[PDB]
RNA sequence: ACGAGACUCUGGCAUGCUAACUAGUUACGCGACCGGUCGGCGUAACUUCUUAGAGGGACAAGUGGCGUUCAGCCACCCGAGAUUGAGCAAUAACAGGUCUGUGAUGCCCUUAGAUGUCCGGGGCUGCACGCGCGCUACACUGACUGGCUCAGCGUGUGCCUACCCUACGCCGGCAGGCGCGGGUAACCCGUUGAACCCCAUUCGUGAUGGGGAUCGGGGAUUGCAAUUAUUC
């Protein structure tokens, strides 16, 4: 049983699986404060103190993540937290507090539950990238 | 109740130079625990101001070969250094850069000729986030310059290079270029 | 700390203009037949504390370094990672001190030039031979 | 010269040989009766201040 | 056997498509249990040639690509059946295969 | 209680496992300790002078997170990138030999042991002991 | 021929190690090794031995950046 | 009217729909302490991550400013997205290249070289040289076991031919050989465990562990011979 909500950043995907719990939170065999870059951790612990450790106390959220890359796994884990912790709250509890958490999180962060549609560019030939050229003698 | 990185505070600034206060992001709603966020600050104007001064700073610092795209290692010559400059002055590190940047940040320098002219130039105003953008490209150059072909490493060029463009030494690069722009606006009237 | 007695500046291992501010295994790669790797193998088979420089160390480690660098086969140290292996005329065997065998190993270079060989000659002029291709090679400083 | 800060209040337009002058009508908050054009340089929005140390010069126009 | 496979390759998605719904329908007319057309990942053969049949010219290269669709359909049908379900209604251009399964 | 290997910080996890290996001395003692290269890529000298102990407990490690991995696998987990000299550099396998014996070194001595029909099976002595020196390390200096 | 610098715990090495560097919040390898004209190698092993002889905090060493903070 | 645009494929959003033991989310027999790690399993909540099928969605649509008070441009609550990237691409032309693609071609070769059969060997791999693309380096933002964490495009069992990707154990520090085979493929490689981030031990301003003909000797592929040897 999940919340069904999913989360993405490039072409890396979470989801955080819902349970009713006491807000232990878990990454695909870890919890969130054990991963491994220790730079990237403030980027996982943003949602636990963006809004506090009350409202991660009521809920067990496992987050699987499949995706490339490490920053990109991350971006991932946190939005999927975040926008699971919204989703259950509203279709569980109420909307009141389920709104002021979403305006929390915009207002910290407008891209903290919508997605980043930005993907890598495809490759014209000619060049090595997609907008370098092959150089050239005159 | 937010705090830089985990303990530097957003409450101990202040701008006071009026000039260029909304291109600097310390104190408003721009707080965040970790100088790496990416974001679509470089894909609109009107919106690349809002990024947070240091998110600006921090993005700024990789250049040259590999360096470039390296924005991890930024965030840890940026915790870095920062923890140096904090126990070598006492003082909170986020009001030193502000006053780096105000006292780095030129005033008025020379383009072309009003209307039309390329023999010469004449001096304008600097727009203030131009300026701001002058300041961060002359504290990273300087802080590598510094590190070139010397014994000592990352994390003090930077280091030293904040701490005397807040102060006004002669040693910084910032603040020198600084001078320097201002000399070339009044040779060029 | 201060070691009162018997510090070298000159280090020497056998007629080698070697340095004595070099770290241990930095300064004894100028042996011509083994170093680097090789070098490292040896004294860390030889139980030397790398923590040290080559300074501050009694002559004894230095001896044993020595004698187990003259005599590779006693040690434990195999027949494939050394460059003295059989080859033309007899095999060879001991690595020596400097270039006791480089010269041995130039001779058989002298040999590839004195009997008119196609790869003989080609060495003798100048021109590399394992597939090294030649399209801006000997352009500067040439005749 | 005296110090006295100029606030944007129209983006007149682009001037300079590569078009990187900005012509800009900037107010002295003393007396809001001077409004004179400048010219300059850098990403300039509308509504920010200009420090001035300087204002006997004024920017072609007209 | 019980349990047979029906494979659909079809390079055109259109007439893949047409040839599932015959089938289901087919499969409807008479009263047997079918599980839902199961859609694999498309195969794109994306292969790369130069344009002009000589080297004079700038870099330009033609980009062909070939994409096949594949469908699967597992029933619970003897073969007698299962044989006149499949020769009922088709349309050229998709393949059709019977595997035990 | 109990507490798993997934859950304690890798880095001190991987050293308290090479210090048992060293303290436990079960298992075959490595014959090549300095004598190699190692990896294939690398033409540079080892340094820990434990890279067996510590790729023996590596390769625990490896196959508690993905139970099955052996050879040809454990090359792909120990490949690296490769200096073809004056080229570009590549990805290189890592020493087939060289993890092979560090598998037989496990193999049949009751916390690890690879079959001949695919897949690994872990003995209760070997996860119950890991266990317990992953939960040592977490209580003991990691968590309070 | 090649710079001097000392790569060894000598007299101008003990001399204004452990009584006058506490002074100074800036304590890094770097420093140390221009101001005793020594090599970054001794210097990091220096803090190292002063840092065991449980003299000064540590705050972070990622392979040679370290910071030592006082408290006085 | 053609071209532009429109168009098609793509890149992004639908917890709306047709649905999937070649995909997972849910189904539990150590519950390892008296509420928990699983791809260490301790061997029937169904399409939410995965899969591209049909519809939908964005139109400058709302607000404000400027503007013939038009066409439009700029800024914003909102929204997945407020300019994705490509494909195609007119009239005319160039003495542009291609006879090195062929009875698709208009001229010479007919008298034993007419190629329709053939080559044992060397040629563009070798040179006083000038040039063009790109790589390895330009430092102590770099390195000296790397110890732990991942995806993306997509290719692969062949009848002109063992001429594939190879999972697992044996032989050795090594190129490579043996076996059982898994894969004709969302069935196996593959959950495609590289680049990276770490370090309470080791480089320190050299000409060098930032580096290459590191000169010369140890290597070899169920397949004509690795010769200024394009494999090692």
């Amino acid at each position: 049983q999940s919340v069904q909500v999913f989360g993405r950043k490039k072409t890396a995907t979470a989801v955080a699986h819902c349970k009713r719990g006491n807000g232990l939170i878990k990454v695909n065999g870890r919890p969130l404060e054990m991963i491994e870059p220790r730079t990237l951790q403030y980027k996982l612990l943003e949602p636990v103190l963006l809004l506090g450790k009350e409202r991660f106390a009521g809920v067990d959220i496992r987050v699987r993540v499949k995706g490339g890359g490490h920053v990109a796994q991350i971006y991932a884990i946190r939005q999927s937290i975040s926008k699971a912790l919204v989703a259950y709250y509203q279709k569980y509890v109420d909307e009141a507090s389920k709104k002021e958490i979403k305006d929390i999180l915009i207002q910290y962060d407008r891209t903290l539950l919508v997605a980043d549609p930005r993907r890598c560019e495809s490759k014209k030939f000619g060049g090595p990238g997609a907008r370098a050229r092959y150089q050239k003698s005159y | 109740d937010i705090k830089l990185f985990g303990k530097w505070s957003t409450d101990d600034v202040q701008i006071n130079d009026i000039s260029l206060q909304d291109y600097i992001a310390v104190k408003e709603k721009y707080a965040k625990y970790l100088p790496h966020s990416a974001g679509r600050y470089a894909a609109k104007r009107f919106r690349k101001a809002q990024c947070p001064i240091v998110e600006r700073l921090t993005n700024s610092m990789m250049m040259h070969g590999r360096n470039n795209g390296k924005k991890l290692m930024t965030v840890r010559i940026v915790k870095h250094a920062f923890e140096i400059i904090h126990l070598l002055t006492g003082e909170n590190p986020l009001q030193v850069l502000v006053n780096a940047i105000i006292n780095s940040g030129p005033r008025e320098d020379s383009t072309r000729i009003g209307r039309a002219g390329t023999v010469r130039r004449q001096a304008v105003d600097v727009s203030p986030l131009r300026r701001v953008n002058q300041a961060i490209w002359l504290l990273c150059t300087g802080a590598r310059e510094a590190a070139f072909r010397n014994i000592k490493t990352i994390a003090e060029c930077l280091a030293d290079e904040l701490i005397n463009a807040a102060k006004g030494s002669s040693n910084s690069y910032a603040i020198k270029k600084k001078d320097e722009l201002e000399r070339v606006a009044k040779s060029n009237r | 700390l201060v070691i009162p007695e018997k510090f070298q500046h000159i280090l020497r291992v056998l007629n080698t203009n070697i340095d004595g501010r070099r770290k241990i295994a930095f300064a004894i790669t100028a042996i011509k037949g083994v170093g680097r790797r090789y070098a490292h193998v040896v004294l860390r088979k030889a139980d030397i504390d790398l923590t040290k420089r080559a300074g501050e160390l009694t002559e004894d480690e230095v001896e044993r370094v020595i004698t187990i660098m003259q005599n590779p086969r006693q040690y434990k140290i195999p027949d494939w990672f050394l460059n003295r292996q059989k080859d033309v005329k007899d095999g060879k065997y001991s690595q020596v001190l400097a270039n006791g065998l480089d010269n041995k190993l130039r001779e058989d270079l002298e040999r590839l030039k004195k009997i008119r060989a196609h790869r003989g000659l080609r060495h003798f002029w100048g021109l590399r031979v394992r597939g090294q291709h030649t399209k801006t090679t000997g352009r500067r400083g040439r005749t | 010269q005296p110090i006295k800060l100029a606030r944007v209040t129209k983006v007149l337009g682009r001037t300079g040989s590569q078009g990187q002058c900005t012509q800009v009508r900037v107010e002295f908050m003393d007396d809001t009766s001077r409004s004179i054009i400048r010219n300059v340089k850098g990403p300039v929005r509308e509504g920010d201040v200009l420090t001035l140390l300087e204002s006997e010069r004024e920017a072609r126009r007209l | 056997i019980h349990r047979i496979r029906i494979t659909l390759t079809s390079r055109n998605v259109k007439s893949l498509e047409k040839v599932c719904a015959d089938l289901i329908r087919g499969a409807k007319e008479k009263n047997l249990k079918v599980k839902g057309p199961v859609r694999m990942p498309t195969k794109t053969l994306r292969i790369t040639t130069r344009k002009t049949p000589c080297g004079e010219g700038s870099k330009t290269w033609d980009r062909f690509q070939m994409r096949i669709h594949k469908r699967l359909i597992d029933l619970h049908s003897p073969s007698e059946i299962v044989k006149q379900i499949t020769s009922i209604s088709i349309e050229p251009g998709v393949e059709v295969e019977v595997t035990i399964a | 209680p109990g507490v798993t290997v997934k859950d304690v910080n890798q880095q001190e996890f991987v050293r308290a496992l090479a210090a048992f290996l060293k303290k436990s001395g079960k298992l075959k003692v490595p014959e090549w300790v300095d004598t190699v290269k190692l990896a294939k890529h690398k033409e540079l000298a080892p340094y820990d002078e434990n890279w067996f102990y510590t790729r023996a407990a590596s390769t625990a490690r490896h196959l508690y997170l993905r139970g099955g991995a052996g050879v040809g696998s454990m090359t792909k987990i120990y490949g690296g990138r490769q200096r073809n000299g004056v080229m570009p550099s590549h990805f290189s396998r890592g020493s087939k030999s060289v993890a092979r014996r560090v598998l037989q070194a496990l193999e049949g001595l009751k916390m690890v042991e690879k079959d001949q029909d695919g897949g690994r099976k872990l003995t209760p002595q070997g996860q119950r002991d890991l266990d317990r020196i992953a939960g040592q390390v977490a209580a003991a200096n990691k968590k309070h | 021929d090649k710079l001097n610098n000392l790569v060894l715990f000598d007299k101008a090495t003990y001399d204004k190690l452990c009584k006058e560097v506490p002074n100074y919040k800036l304590i890094t390898p770097a420093v140390v090794s221009e101001r005793l004209k020594i090599r970054g190698s001794l210097a990091r092993a220096a803090l190292q031995e002063l840092l065991s002889k449980g003299l000064i905090k540590l705050v972070s060493k990622h392979r040679a950046q370290v910071i030592y903070t006082r408290n006085t």
